[PDB]
């Protein structure tokens, strides 16, 4: 006896909708958990802490669902309203994989929200099939001759715009942006929220500088701005990120 | 013809055949009528930790 | 309050044919031990429920544990079993040779068995070399400390091809089953396998 | 001139600003974080012990016990010489190098890296 | 498509010999005393 | 007594009597015997006592 | 100062330690796998990290995102880990984190619907013995010294049989003596 | 009534024997016998 | 001509590891030719192998202003006007040979955001007869 069952609480929507955390899904000691401090081996203890007992007392109890030679990476935004509160999120697709179907996606998806309403997985489906047979034969390029262009790069997560400035040469593909945007947030100390959001929001640019390069193939590359440190001799760099709350 | 992985066949068996044969050797009438079966014999630890188990079944 | 609508279906862990499908499909040698006598307790006594029309996933689960097996058989003419490690693949294949003996006894999950291009090369293998001993050729004599690991491997082999004979009924002229069989029975003294 | 220090050190007050910035927010202010959607409080990985070594057995005094003992310790040789890793590049590229001894530091920095187990 | 069912009842004798001259009595009464149990389901 | 005893498997003399007065009382029921010697020691161990 | 720097990092390492409140269950056929090393029933069944097809799957990026579910569903077993509390926080495209979290659903080291109350415990190996677990030291909690192999054991603990070792009870039914 | 349960401890660890010692049931013999019990019945046609 | 100056008035002193005593301050060679060769043999207009001199340069003696804290990615992008796909490749090479990197205050180290670390954690098994630990 005396022991907790192993699952069957999956108290995620009520942190959806608890307007108390930072969560962009939806709209409508002195610790805080824990994970550093032991509790002599009881677990009614762990009922001290005040979001603890929030999982207990609000929760409910789920039944598990059940279930190529480049990727083609393609971001996916999705901002739909439905019944006062919206949905806005975004999320990579790989183009070459077809393991899983939108409509799958969009079964799972619709089932951490607890929703469950049977058509918005068909819009979330017809939304993610538009913008993938949109954008086909424009991100599968093979771009060569050194464009090095200069990238403004903003984000926006709950009034703490992210805003950026930096030189990219998108012809070597030694530089995962995954990993340079695991490289920023090592840095700044950000959350780890900011690691898929920010590289989430450079694909895309990449494939707004690659549409000018294949569709009206207007080159341009002349004289990205620097400041004469670097590659174009002037004299003998450009910015630094940043947080800040508007 | 080939003698080494025939002898260490042998001295493979020939320990493994003694092992079974002194598979038995707890199961006597004056060797189970004493004490030195359950009282400090955990370097044996075969028997008297299947008490966990047969109490949980019923047997007793 | 949220302890108490509990489904009782699912309460105990994972239900006993995942658990027996998944510990073939792992490593864990005494796993595997475990699971094969499950299933060969489960053939026993009720086969419908391995039946392999039903179950289509299993068939080359237990193809993995029955080819390495013939490795066993080329290099039984000496005295090759040394560790005990050998020892345990060799009964682990013989064991789930004996689990599909006994599912062939079912005529829908024999098709499937028949259908395999691979069991057959098997039989004809275990065929072969059980010639080379009923006739007496100097090539491949058996070791006779490994008899008793061979003779219940010959008796469980003509066994599936009494079973699956009937669907290999266009006999060619060059056959290697019936002429592997008609030297057999020149040979053997059982009853049974007469 | 005063162009390439001025630069120079704008760049190291900048990084001991990051600094200052993230190690008051994590650590000192509140001891980590708290995730919303799992209930997980994150925690910089510098203070976590990202490896596991190997198991140690032993057996307790005395004899004819039925008690565990399940427990943890550290490990590490010499906590001195850092891991700057040499061990992920080939062995093809630092043999037109000038000296013996370099060759023979570089072997010996890379044999003690490889010796992470014990 | 699952269906959650009971299995069936598996004969797993307390003691297990090996001659089979020793086991047919026993399998008989399973036998007996199974299909008696199963025959009022239907 | 009343007081809790010492470290466990030591088994003193007046656990041991209210062990075989369990025994005499109920003649199974282990759980019964085990809250009779005082309720801090398991079914579990009774039986690896008494055998 | 050695000892002093040894009792100053065995401190400020078990101020980080995550100490355990609730057990873990795993199956039993799901024994093969270690958090520190990547096993091969892992690279033949999800084959598109390891074949270097791709340049935004390596074994690296598996291994951090793998830890990743493992490490946010050990610290709350009792609740059931969900795929999008996952996406929101790894950087990878949404196939390949489905197909590896239905990977570790799959096996029973995440999200394992049992109720522990109504089965028995066992005994399966030897009784006593120090198991002790040799972690790594971490690098940030390593003494400044400007200018020493030492081995520290962080966290004691008894256990008088596997019934509390499978409950995490350390001997304190001394206080609650019942 | 200590000699009436240890007949019942006894007499269900030493009836199984085979299948909780490990190199009892690893041996060639009995491996063969309970592989050998199990032989389900030929089905004549 | 320029750095003269800079490297005599406010660097601390010079500390360098034994399998490092192969560097050269003044001019490059074979190894930093053959380890990340794209700055020689004609990428493109812009990585041309002077810039690389002065980026090294920059970095090795942004490390000696101080060698006390970790000189990170982001602090030297600041002030190079160079792609950051090559400025991570100079900084991890540079790192990876122990030169700027080496000796440091091992709690400056910028480390990602993460969860507990749960490898002491005590396990239990699921075996099919009862709740046996996981003991090896």
């Amino acid at each position: 006896n005396q022991l907790i069952p192993q699952a069957y609480i999956s108290n995620f929507h009520n942190r959806l909708t608890n307007e108390d955390d930072g969560i962009p899904i939806f709209t409508m000691g002195n610790a805080v958990l824990p994970d550093l401090q032991d509790q002599h081996h009881n677990p009614f203890n762990i009922l001290r802490y005040p979001k603890i007992r929030d999982t207990f007392i609000n929760g409910k109890v789920v039944s598990p669902y059940r279930l190529s030679g480049e990727a083609i990476m393609i971001p996916i935004t999705l901002d739909i309203e439905h019944m006062g509160h919206t949905i806005k999120d975004q999320f990579l697709w790989n183009y070459n994989d077809d393991s899983i179907s939108p409509e799958e996606f969009a079964s799972i998806y619709c089932k951490d929200l607890d929703m469950t309403s049977a058509t918005l997985q068909t819009q979330i489906a017809n939304i993610i099939k538009e913008q993938l047979k949109d954008l086909e034969n424009i991100a599968a390029t093979e771009i060569m001759s050194d464009l090095h262009v200069i990238i403004n790069l903003t984000c926006n997560l709950q009034d703490r715009f992210f805003e950026d400035n930096f030189q990219w040469n998108l012809n070597d593909k030694s530089l995962t942006p995954e990993r340079f945007a695991t490289s920023i947030v090592q840095d700044l100390g950000l959350t780890r929220e900011f690691i898929p959001l920010i590289s989430q929001s450079l694909h895309e640019t990449i494939l707004k500088i690659k549409k000018d390069w294949v569709d009206g193939h207007l080159i341009q590359d002349h004289v990205p701005n620097d400041a004469a440190f670097g590659y174009l001799s002037g004299i003998r760099s450009n910015w630094c990120p940043r947080v800040e709350i508007l | 013809l080939h003698p080494r992985e025939t002898l260490t066949h042998y001295l493979w068996s020939s320990k493994q055949n003694e092992l079974v044969l002194q598979g038995d050797q707890y199961f006597n009438e004056d060797a189970a009528r004493t004490s030195d079966i359950y009282s400090n014999n955990n370097n044996d630890r075969s028997l008297m930790g299947n008490i966990s188990l047969l109490y949980s079944q019923g047997r007793l | 309050n949220v302890f108490q609508s509990l489904p009782k279906e699912t309460a105990r862990g994972v239900d006993d044919l995942t658990r027996m499908e998944m510990a073939l499909l792992s490593g864990i040698p005494e796993e595997i031990k475990w699971s094969l006598k499950k299933y060969l307790t489960y053939s026993n006594k009720a086969p419908y429920m391995i039946s392999l029309r039903t179950l289509p996933d299993l068939l080359p689960l237990f193809k993995t544990f029955i080819l390495p097996l013939e490795r066993i058989v080329e290099g039984l003419n000496k005295s090759s079993i040394c560790d005990s490690k050998a020892m345990d693949s060799l009964q682990m294949g013989l064991n789930a040779l004996l689990i599909l003996r006994n599912l062939a006894q079912d005529t829908d999950s024999v098709q499937i068995l028949v259908k395999d291009r691979e069991i057959k090369s098997f039989i004809l293998f275990i065929l072969k070399k059980f010639q080379c001993v009923a006739t007496g050729d100097n090539k491949w004599q058996l070791y006779e400390g490994n008899a008793t690991f061979f003779n219940e491997l010959t008796h469980y082999t003509l066994d599936l091809m009494e079973a699956i004979s009937s669907y290999i009924a266009p006999a060619m002229k060059d056959d290697h089953y019936f002429q592997t069989l008609v030297s057999i029975l020149n040979y053997t003294k059982d009853r049974y396998m007469v | 001139t005063n162009w390439l220090y001025q630069h120079s050190a704008a760049c190291s007050r900048f990084n001991s600003d990051l600094f200052y910035d993230r190690v008051k927010v994590l650590l000192v202010d509140q001891q980590g974080l708290r995730d919303a959607y799992t209930n997980i409080l994150h925690i910089p990985e510098s203070t976590q012990s990202t490896t596991v070594l190997g198991w140690r057995r032993s057996k307790n005094d005395s004899p004819s016990d039925t008690s565990i003992v399940y427990e943890t310790v550290i490990h590490d040789n010499d906590l001195n010489k850092p891991k700057t890793g040499l061990s992920e590049i080939p062995k093809e590229i630092y043999e037109d190098v000038v000296d013996e001894d370099v060759l023979r530091a570089i072997t010996e920095q890379q044999n003690f890296e490889k010796c992470n187990e014990y | 498509p699952l269906n959650w069912v009971q299995g069936p009842a598996i004969f797993h004798m307390l003691t297990s010999p090996y001659t089979q001259d020793e086991i047919i009595n026993h399998e008989m009464n399973f036998l007996k005393g199974r299909l008696l149990e199963l025959q009022e389901i239907t | 007594e009343n007081n809790g005893n010492s470290v466990k498997k030591n088994w003193s003399d007046q656990e041991m009597l209210l062990l075989l007065e369990g025994i005499e009382m109920y003649e199974d029921q282990w759980e019964k015997i085990a809250d009779h010697v005082g309720g801090h020691k398991r079914v579990e161990d009774c039986i690896e006592k008494f055998l | 100062n050695y000892e002093q720097e040894a009792q100053k990092l065995e401190e400020k390492a078990l101020r980080f330690l995550a100490k355990q409140t609730h057990p873990v269950i795993i199956p039993s056929f799901a024994s093969w796998f270690d958090i520190s090393k990547i096993h091969e029933i892992e690279k033949r069944s999800n084959p598109d990290f390891f074949n270097d097809s791709s340049r935004f799957k390596t074994p690296k990026a598996y291994k951090d995102t793998r830890n990743f579910i493992i490490n946010t569903y050990r610290l709350s077993p009792y609740e059931y880990l969900t795929i999008t509390a996952v996406r929101r926080n790894v950087a990878m495209d949404v196939a390949s984190i489905v197909k590896i979290h239905a990977f570790l659903e799959k096996w029973g080291l995440i999200n394992y619907q049992i109720d522990p109350r109504t089965k028995p415990s066992l005994i399966g190996p030897s009784f006593t013995g120090h198991f002790q677990v040799v972690l790594d030291t971490p690098q940030g909690l390593k003494p400044f010294l400007p200018e020493f192999p030492v081995n520290l054991t962080i966290k004691k603990n008894v256990y008088d049989s596997a019934q509390d070792f499978n409950a995490l009870q350390d001997e304190s039914r001394n206080s609650r003596q019942i | 009534k200590q000699k009436s349960i240890r007949q019942k401890l006894i007499n269900n660890v030493a009836s199984q024997a085979h299948h909780n010692i490990p190199y009892l049931r690893d041996s060639p013999f009995t491996a063969a016998a309970q592989r050998s019990v199990q032989i389900r019945s030929k089905v004549i046609v």
